[PDB]
RNA sequence: AUUAGGGUUCGAUUCCGGAGAGGGAGCCUGAGAAAUAGCUACCACUUCUACGGAGGGCAGCAGGCGCGCAAAUUGCCCAAUGUCAAAACAAAACGAUGAGGCAGCGAAAAGAAAUAGAGUUGUUUGUCAUUUCAAUGGGGGAUAUUUAAACCCAUCCAAUAUCGAGUAACAAUUGGAGGACAAGUCUGGUGCCAGCACCCGCGGUAAUUCCAGCUCCAAAAGCGUAUAUUAA
């Protein structure tokens, strides 16, 4: 099977330079998809900048010094992906993996008590061997009860050190979602309605804070609260919305020029 | 308007980080020498920087990658202060070490390695290695 | 192999190789600001035209369109800060007007010359050559440099070069050493 | 589609017939698809009908759909 | 045929050494001296033509 | 005049299509013909072995010996005719001497008054033809 | 690539997909192969041999022979980018990697840019003959910097203490000067010969065209020529 990745072929969101290297660290198989994912050795390397190269990067990685969803991971392909909680208790860093509005990743900070919930979302419900009914999440987590309620679709914020569902957010019009995929990633709004289509994708339209409308299919949106103003999540600092690139512009202009 | 005077070197560190992972903080070093003839030793940039940064021993600092900028009078780097003497022999890269002088001897040549590898590999115990 | 590094061309000849019109207007351009070649001006030639081609595709777009208001302002700004027009010229319309001595006079070399460090446009090219001029404190030893409108009010003799603050030239320097191996 | 033929026991021929654009000379021209259909022994369709087909498994060499409705 | 004739006024031509000049100035040096020696050097009458390269009477 | 229907695209394709061939230079890009009768095949340069040095008669009303050597291809062992250019350049050639041959710059058409020759020589034993002519090399021994 | 637009043309080649490992077929192992620096056979080529026998597959890297108009080093290194793995680094204690990276060769192509700058005297100016002044790299070196190590760049010619332009000989070329097409009623030579000439044409004793000198024109560290292709 397939075991390089050509640094063309890598996600543009890694930025990882097309003159540095032949290759890009493929990720493994694991909790989240390859396109959908940052490597462990990214994250320690190219984005908290503690390995200055990736020998640096095993070195840190092989102890156990990084934990994600409170467990230490020692593969620098491991594929950490959204919601993820990374933890290196030596620096006392905590933050979660999250889309900023123009689809980035982003290193969310946490609190305490606050990198101990995680937020999954059903992809699939099945029926287990002895008649017990499991639910599959978007990070591959299985959950061997899970509320009597849950749907596809739904989400469960999740307790990631004492591993137990804690709560759980239906997937309705007027809650509050984050977009996952597309061209609409990281953009954060209200279900307005969702048109159905059986046999075909689900379309969501949605309406942010300012009013804007946009749409995506259904399983790009990842409910995160009962409406905008109570999020069951911290979000990044854009807080999902998504602002006019002209006015972007010129706001940088002018804070730069305020700078100097 | 020229005036005959010492030179002098100022370093100017940016980018400062702590890295309790490798024990050792990570910056940018830059170096103004106004009126040095050609490159400012990396050597007297460590004792400098060694007295900035009040580190007890020079042989903590680690520089390297210094490009001097086209006109002259600057130079910009990279520098790593590393806890402790054993911090940094035991995570600094060989070939670094070996600037320092606390680096291991050269490996033979990698041919001749590839030689014996090949010499021994139609062969069974004990004739392997000899 | 396997190297993703991009370049690109930036002049074109002309379609005529032969033109008297054209010929003598190149020649009083090369020498009015000190040129080496056509190539010099053939650069400018190309630069003007991207210009105006953007420009034009702009102008035929309405108003209100976005790619308009953002490329067009860009574009306006990117004029007004290398001064190839006015800063009263502030609609679209008047990129087109752009001429070749237009971009021409913000060369380095030409700017050096105007503002009174060398006494003609190949002075000020050999100036810029030798490492004579600094701008904003920055040597610059090349000839085509544009210079923008904030940075022409720094321009002035480096100080490590022998005109300004630095040590003596190679030709005091050389007597030096020959008076004291003489005596 | 449109019924083509139905000289086959249970499996129909049917025609997708449309325009394609010439982007040069900016005209369309006629073209058409013909699709080997299972027609369950529930339908009893005619040459010139409207029916509708659904994608299925492999069912013989060429057959990939299944009607649905006939029209 | 009588291929033996190839050459003949080549063979034929008395040599004559070139004339040993001083150098002309290269690059920039150069355009400078051509550009004066066209546009400063003399005014152009107005309605006459430049005679680039006018050869003294001959026949 | 010609069609002008909406769906009419089939007949104006077939119609360019059909009408192409007529173009002479279109019909020689698109065929086979003139790249088998062509001695270079297709190449810009073929290198042979000078069999005899010929002299031809320059077309009316010019009159004069054009100086050319009858050249064998080594890839394909066809026989060409190529002028020798510049005087005094055939005294550089030898019979049974090794030649790179180019085309005359009409793309296999005749040039100027020579009748039916359309390859010149521009080197000899691995030297330039112009630059034993300019004496800035001399033929090896 | 070409370029108003519409189009025309190229795409063996970096990334994605497919296919192959001299030609064919067959197969074991394995999660995955109809694998080829795995096996079995035949065909075509081949190597060793003590004649009994035993072998080989560069369309991997480097490099040979042929083929051609046509294309580099049998170099250094795992420092970076990655892969595999029983594997962080370190400590008697350094995984492999021609994948890859770094240098050598390289006027395919692309970018920046020298070959000189200011005067003074005489011969409105301008040229020429003088005579001065300063500047600078090419290059030569280093307390050194760079680099895995080197090499290139960059920095400097004292910080007490560092080499160097005057025919700046540190000397610019390639094509042209009837017309298309910028540039000579120039001077010799040759005399339908030699040759030039993409086309029109030139040369047969006064050659604006050949062979040369002089002068001039065009592009310039580049400039001709051939073929193909796009515009025309
Ligand atoms: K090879
Ligand atoms: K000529
Ligand atoms: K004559
Ligand atoms: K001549
Ligand atoms: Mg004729
Ligand atoms: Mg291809
Ligand atoms: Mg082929
Ligand atoms: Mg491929
Ligand atoms: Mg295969
Ligand atoms: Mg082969
Ligand atoms: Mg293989
Ligand atoms: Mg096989
Ligand atoms: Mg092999
Ligand atoms: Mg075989
Ligand atoms: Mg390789
Ligand atoms: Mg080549
Ligand atoms: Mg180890
Ligand atoms: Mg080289
Ligand atoms: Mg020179
Ligand atoms: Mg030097
Ligand atoms: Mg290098
Ligand atoms: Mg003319
Ligand atoms: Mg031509
Ligand atoms: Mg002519
Ligand atoms: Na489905
Ligand atoms: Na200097
Ligand atoms: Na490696």
């Amino acid at each position: 099977a397939k075991k390089h990745l050509k640094r063309l072929y890598a996600p543009k969101d890694w930025m990882l330079s097309k003159l540095t290297g032949v290759f890009a660290p493929r990720p493994r198989p694991g909790p989240h998809k390859l396109r959908e994912c940052l490597p462990l050795l990214v994250i320690i390397r190219n984005r908290l900048k503690y390995a200055l190269n990736a020998r640096e990067g095993e070195m840190i990685l092989r102890q156990g010094l990084v934990h994600v969803d409170n467990h230490p991971r020692r593969d620098g392909k491991y594929p950490a992906g959204f919601m993820d909680v990374v933890e290196i208790p030596k620096t006392g860093d905590r933050f979660r993996l999250m889309y900023d509005v123009k689809g980035r990743f982003a290193l969310v900070n946490l609190s305490e008590a606050e990198a101990q919930i995680k937020l999954m979302k059903v992809v699939n419900l099945y029926t287990a061997t002895g008649r017990v009914p499991v639910a599959v999440t978007h990070d591959g987590h299985r959950i061997r009860y899970p509320d009597p309620h849950t749907s596809i679709g739904d989400t469960i914020v999740y307790n990631v050190k004492e591993k137990k569902c804690v709560d759980l957010i239906k997937n309705r019009q007027g809650k509050a979602v984050i977009v996952t995929g597309g061209a609409n990633r990281g953009r954060i709004g209200e279900i307005v309605k969702v048109e159905c289509h059986p046999g075909a994708f689900n379309i969501a339209h949605l309406k942010d804070a300012s009013g804007a409308e946009f749409a995506t299919r259904a399983a790009n949106i990842f409910v995160i609260g009962k409406d905008l103003n109570n999020l069951q999540v911290t979000v990044p600092k854009q807080q999902g919305l998504r602002m006019n690139v002209i006015q972007e512009r010129e706001e940088r202009l002018i804070a730069a020029e305020a700078r100097k | 308007v020229f005036q005959k005077k010492k030179a002098e070197v100022c370093i100017r560190t940016s980018q400062f980080k702590v890295n309790k992972l490798l024990n050792r903080k990570q910056f940018i070093v830059e170096v103004n020498h106004p009126h040095w003839c050609g490159t400012v030793p990396t050597q007297l940039i460590r004792k400098k920087l060694a007295t900035l940064y009040k580190v007890p021993d020079a042989s903590q600092v680690s520089l390297f990658g210094f490009k001097t900028k086209f006109g002259g009078g600057k130079t910009t780097g990279f520098g790593l202060i590393y806890d402790d003497l054993a911090s940094l022999k035991r995570f600094e890269p060989n070939y670094r070490k070996t600037r320092m002088g606390f680096g291991k001897a050269r490996l033979p040549a990698r041919k001749s390695v590839k030689e014996r590898r090949n010499r021994n590999k139609k062969l069974r115990g004990k004739a392997k290695g000899k | 192999m396997r190297n993703y590094n991009n370049f690109n061309r930036v002049w074109k000849a002309p379609r005529r190789p032969f033109e008297k019109e054209r010929l003598d207007r190149e020649m009083k351009l090369c020498g009015q600001y000190g040129l080496r070649c056509k190539r010099e001006i053939w650069r400018v030639n190309m630069t003007l035209s991207k210009m105006r081609r953007t420009a034009r595709l702009l102008l035929t777009l309405p108003e209100n369109h976005p790619r308009r208001l953002l490329e067009g302002s860009a574009i306006m700004r990117r004029c007004h800060e290398y001064g190839f027009l006015d800063e009263e010229k502030d609609k679209l319309d008047y990129v087109l007007s752009l001429t070749v001595p237009d971009i021409l006079e913000r060369r380095l070399q030409t700017i050096v010359f105007k503002a009174g460090l060398a006494k003609s446009v190949h002075h000020a090219r050999v100036l810029i050559q030798q490492r004579h001029i600094a701008v904003a404190k920055q040597i610059v030893t090349i000839p085509s440099f544009i210079v923008r409108v904030s940075s022409e009010r720094h321009i002035a003799f480096a100080d490590a070069s022998p005109f300004g603050n630095g040590r003596t030239g190679r030709v005091k320097r050389v007597r030096a050493k020959a008076a004291k191996r003489h005596a | 589609g449109v019924v083509h033929s139905t000289k086959m026991h249970r499996t129909i021929i049917i025609r997708r017939n449309y325009l394609h654009f010439i982007k040069k000379y900016q005209r369309y021209q006629k073209r058409h698809k013909s699709l080997a259909v299972h027609c369950s022994p529930a339908f009893d369709p005619k040459q010139g009908d409207e029916v509708v087909i659904g994608q299925c498994r492999p069912l013989s060499k060429t057959i990939r759909y299944n009607v649905l409705e006939v029209v | 045929g009588s291929l033996a004739r190839a050459g003949k006024v080549k063979n034929q031509t008395p040599k004559v050494a070139k004339q040993e000049k001083p150098k002309q100035p290269r690059g920039r040096a150069l355009k400078r001296l051509k550009y004066t020696r066209r546009f400063l050097s003399k005014t152009v009458k107005p309605g006459e033509k430049v005679h680039m390269n006018k050869q003294p009477p001959g026949k | 005049t010609k069609t002008n229907g909406q769906n009419a695209a089939r007949k104006l394709v077939r119609l360019r299509c059909r009408n192409r061939w007529a173009d002479k230079g279109w019909k020689r890009a698109h065929t086979f013909s003139a790249r088998k009768a062509n001695p270079f095949g297709g190449s810009s340069h073929a290198k042979g072995i000078v069999l005899e040095k010929i002299g031809v008669g320059a077309k009316q009303p010019n009159s004069a010996i054009r100086k050319c050597v009858r050249v064998q291809l080594i890839k394909n062992d066809k026989k060409i005719i190529a002028f020798v250019p510049n005087d005094g350049c055939l005294h550089f050639i030898e019979e049974n001497d090794e030649v790179l041959v180019s085309g005359f710059g009409r793309s296999g058409h005749a040039v100027g008054d020579i009748p039916g020759v359309r390859f010149k020589i521009v080197k000899v034993s691995n030297v330039g033809l112009y630059a034993l002519y300019r004496q800035k090399k001399e033929k090896p021994r």
